[PDB]
């Protein structure tokens, strides 16, 4: 049987699929909610990184 | 009780003591647009009384030989005051209206106006007469301005529709005998939350008289016909730099 525990605690054999992302359901296009003047810093969303 | 009355609205305000009541255009206020019509993600600018507010335009001299006049709509104030200015700004346009025909005289004159409001109007050409020709209207006739334009053909109204059913639009007689005032509020009539304030002209406003004036000599000759109107509910949205036309 398993007595080492490279053997035990081994991950091999874990056939399922880790998927970061869920399918949402989207009948519709999404709502834009209201906004108003923004003024703050460190926080920045306007600023990404492709 | 219903001959006398007084709108005011912004920093204006017009009086009458021989109205005839006031007609809502298919009976329907002007409203802001509600969040499930609007199709525009940014916030528009409700500037309010900078806007809503009476605008006296132009006055037409009515004489026993006149055809009649129209107005289209916002055109009339693409180029007045701070409404034309946030017209001219924004590419958007939302907003109703109250015209206010002043037609007065006196109780030994006599002839009757038919005042109307034709969403759409849509000015034809005479086709060369003959109609074998395609012509469209000038610029200067499609988009007069704040001057107007003087019918050719009051019968078809220059559009190939007769003047007789003219009364099925949102529309009060000017009879000189009875009242010197007609008073049309008009909501927001388009198939679009909102639409461009200068390449699109939402209604026109007919100032046809039926029934031709009349006096006998002595009397005062000139019988002025001027127009007050002022936008209700106004919206504007898509601000960029300004455009003329």
């Amino acid at each position: 049987g398993d007595r080492v525990a490279d053997v035990i605690e081994s991950s091999i054999g874990d056939s399922v699929s880790r998927a970061l992302t869920r399918a949402l359901p989207a009948p519709t296009g999404q709502d834009t909610q209201v906004s108003s003047h923004r003024l703050d810093t460190g926080k920045v969303p306007a600023l990404q990184a492709a | 009780s219903d001959r006398v009355a007084q709108l005011t609205i912004g920093n204006s305000t017009i009086t009458t003591q021989e109205a005839a009541n006031i007609i809502v255009g298919y009976g329907e206020w002007p409203s802001y647009c509600s969040d499930s019509d609007a199709t525009a993600v940014d916030k528009p600018t409700r500037p309010d009384v900078s806007v809503n507010r009476f605008y006296t335009l132009d006055t037409k001299l009515w004489e026993k030989s006149s055809k009649g006049w129209y107005w289209k709509f916002p055109d009339v104030l693409t180029e007045t005051g701070v409404f034309g200015q946030n017209a001219q700004f924004h590419y958007l346009y939302r907003s109703g209206f109250c015209i206010h025909v002043q037609c007065n005289a006196s109780k030994f004159h006599q002839g009757a106006l038919l005042v109307a409001v034709l969403p759409e109007y849509v000015i034809g050409s005479v086709a060369g007469g003959t109609g074998t020709e395609d012509t469209h209207p000038p610029y200067k006739q499609t988009q007069p301005g704040a001057d107007g334009f003087e019918l050719q053909h009051p019968y078809v109204l220059d559009a190939g529709i007769p003047i007789s059913q003219l009364t099925v639009c949102p529309h009060q007689w000017i009879n000189l005998r009875t009242n010197n005032c007609a008073t049309i509020i008009v909501p927001y009539i388009n198939a679009l939350p909102f639409d461009s304030a200068l390449n699109h002209c939402n209604f026109g406003l007919l100032v046809v008289p039926i029934s031709p004036l009349d006096y006998d000599q002595g009397a005062t000759p000139v019988i002025p016909i001027t127009i007050t109107l002022a936008p209700m509910c106004s919206e504007f949205a898509g601000l960029r730099q300004a455009v003329t036309q």
